[PDB]
Formats: C-alpha cells, sequence, structure tokens
C-alpha cells in the first residue's frame, strides 16, 4: 500500500468520466494491492488551445 | 546575430509597408476567449523570403531555415581541444590542409611504419604532369 | 514595429541598454518605430515560457521576436511552434536550444530556425569526401 501511482487522463465528456473511474477499479481488483494502488485523476477538454497546454501543466 | 536579426525584421517590416500602407495589429489576448482566423492574407510570412542585408545572404527556405548557413568542421587536437580547419562560404570547401596530417590517433597506438614521403622530378617519359 | 528579445542570462547577463543600444546612430534607417523591449531569461519551463511570453504579448503590441536561449532542453523548440500555431506572431530562434533543426512545421505558422538541416550537414560530409 504505501506505494501509490496516479495515472492520470484528459477525456471528452463527464459521463466517460465515471467509466474511466470504474476501469482502473477493476484493475485493483484483480492485481494486487501491496506495491500499487494505481490511483486516477482526470480533467475534462476546454477550447482555448493554449488553456490546454497550462490546465495539463498545472493540474495533471 | 542579433542585430542581423532585428535588421530583418526591420527589413521585412518595411517591405510589407512599402506593398501596402496597412499595418497588422497584434493579437487580443493569447490568455482570452477563443480565436478564428481573420487575417486578409497573410501579413509578412511571404515577405520572409528574398532579403538581404550588407552582404549577408540569409535567404530562408519554404522548409524553414537559412539557406547560406555558416558551417564550419572541425577536427580534435592532438591536446583534446577541438580545432577549426576550413569555412563554407558560398559553395566552396576551402579547405587548409593540402595534405591531410597524419594524427596520432592514441597515445598507446602502433606507429605508422607504412607511409613513405616519395619523391620524383619532372622528366618528359618518366613523370608526366 | 516593437519586438523583444529574450536573452540566454550566461554569457553576456548585463547591460540590457548595451543591446538596447543597437545601431545608435542609425541602425538600418529606423523607419516607424524601431525599438527594443527585450527582457531576460532564466532557467526555462513550459509553464513558465508560456506565462512570460502571453503576459508579454498582452503588453505594448508586440512583434516578431528573436528568441538566444543557451540551454540545451531539445524539446523546446517545438514548443515555440506551437505558440507561433496559435497567436499570429512570427518569431525566430538564433543560438542554443532553438537551433536545432525540427523539419516539418505546421504549414499555418511562422518559426525560423537558424541551424543546419540533415542535408545540408550530409553535403558538406561528402564534398570533404
Amino acid at each position: 500500500d504505501p506505494k501509490i501511482v496516479n495515472i492520470g487522463a484528459v477525456l471528452s465528456t463527464r459521463k466517460h468520466e465515471q467509466m474511466f473511474r470504474e476501469a482502473v477499479n477493476q484493475a485493483n481488483k484483480r492485481h494486487g494491492s501491496w506495491k500499487i494502488q494505481l490511483n486516477a485523476t482526470s480533467v475534462t477538454h476546454k477550447p482555448n488551445a493554449i488553456q490546454m497546454a497550462l490546465s495539463v501543466c498545472e493540474d495533471l | 546575430r542579433v542585430r542581423d536579426g532585428i535588421g530583418i525584421l526591420t527589413t521585412a517590416a518595411s517591405s510589407m509597408l512599402e506593398k501596402f500602407s496597412y499595418i497588422p495589429e497584434a493579437k487580443a489576448s493569447c490568455y482570452g476567449q477563443m480565436e478564428r482566423p481573420e487575417v486578409p492574407m497573410h501579413t509578412l510570412h511571404p515577405f520572409m523570403v528574398n532579403v538581404t542585408w550588407d552582404g549577408k545572404d540569409l535567404s530562408f527556405t519554404e522548409e524553414g531555415y537559412q539557406v547560406h548557413p555558416r558551417l564550419v568542421v572541425i577536427v580534435l587536437n592532438k591536446d583534446r581541444e577541438w580545432e577549426k580547419v576550413g569555412k563554407w562560404e558560398n559553395h566552396t570547401l576551402s579547405l587548409r590542409h593540402a595534405v591531410w596530417p597524419r594524427y596520432k590517433s592514441f597515445s598507446d597506438c602502433e606507429p605508422d611504419d607504412n607511409h613513405l614521403s616519395i619523391v620524383t622530378l619532372e622528366e618528359a617519359p618518366f613523370v608526366i604532369v | 514595429l516593437n519586438i523583444a528579445v529574450m536573452l540566454g542570462h550566461s554569457h553576456d547577463v548585463t547591460e540590457r541598454e548595451l543591446r538596447t543600444l543597437w545601431g545608435p546612430e542609425q541602425a538600418a534607417g529606423l523607419p516607424l518605430d524601431v525599438n527594443v523591449v527585450a527582457l531576460l531569461m532564466n532557467r526555462t519551463d513550459p509553464k513558465s515560457l508560456i506565462t512570460h511570453v502571453c503576459d508579454l504579448m498582452s503588453g505594448a503590441r508586440i512583434h516578431g521576436l528573436v528568441f538566444g536561449d543557451d540551454t540545451d532542453q531539445e524539446a523546446v523548440a517545438q514548443m515555440l511552434d506551437f505558440i507561433s500555431s496559435h497567436t499570429f506572431v512570427p518569431i525566430l530562434g538564433i543560438h542554443g536550444g532553438a537551433s536545432m533543426i525540427m523539419a516539418d512545421k505546421d504549414p499555418t505558422s511562422t518559426f525560423f530556425q537558424f541551424g543546419a538541416s540533415i542535408q545540408q550537414q550530409a553535403t558538406v560530409m561528402l564534398k570533404i569526401m
């Protein structure tokens, strides 16, 4: 458990958000929980091009 | 280099203004709202090629680099330092050694014992230059 | 015609006015508004770079920027194109990281390096051969 990896993501719609979360949970339901515990965070899209780079940097 | 670049930009702006008196306005705000194409024509992109500056003939290609780079070939010296030999101005190598000096490859290497500096004299039937 | 120059902060990290004093009596003619708004650089990060460029852009109607980075982070060059991708402000780099060539750029942007392509280097190699 002390090791905790932090896979991010950038999806399209908020609903797919939920899907993503459930998916990663399966990746822990089958593989183990000692040196692992993948933790999933994400963000949603923006239209201001440079705002994409700024947001991805600052958040992810 | 800095002075040359500023001169390039100034000359391009002057040529663009001389083509027609319509100065290009800077963008509103990168941090602001979205952007849409609104340039009536390419402001100064076509005004970048075919530009001279007091002999320097920098002529950036369509790919996007200089067509007359200042390239100089260098060779490691006998004291582990980079030397300099030969420029490249228009098209010529303009090499700075008529005969390549046989350089010591290493401090621990076999001696050069297979090179003989032969000599001759110009005669009629023996050697013809 | 107000432009900006970002220095290397390493070799000539002094006398910003000295750079600002280019061509004092007459640089190239100074048609309308030839003035330098050059700033200083430091350890470069994509967040810091984007922040500084966006902040400067919402300034005194900036024009073509000359870049003079001293460090070699390689990918920095690509990032520069990205800015010229989404803000129609021409930009060119001369020294350092924004010197190695990148090849095919986006046809809807302007960014010109000052290095040597692969083909030119190969040609000079074969010539020296």
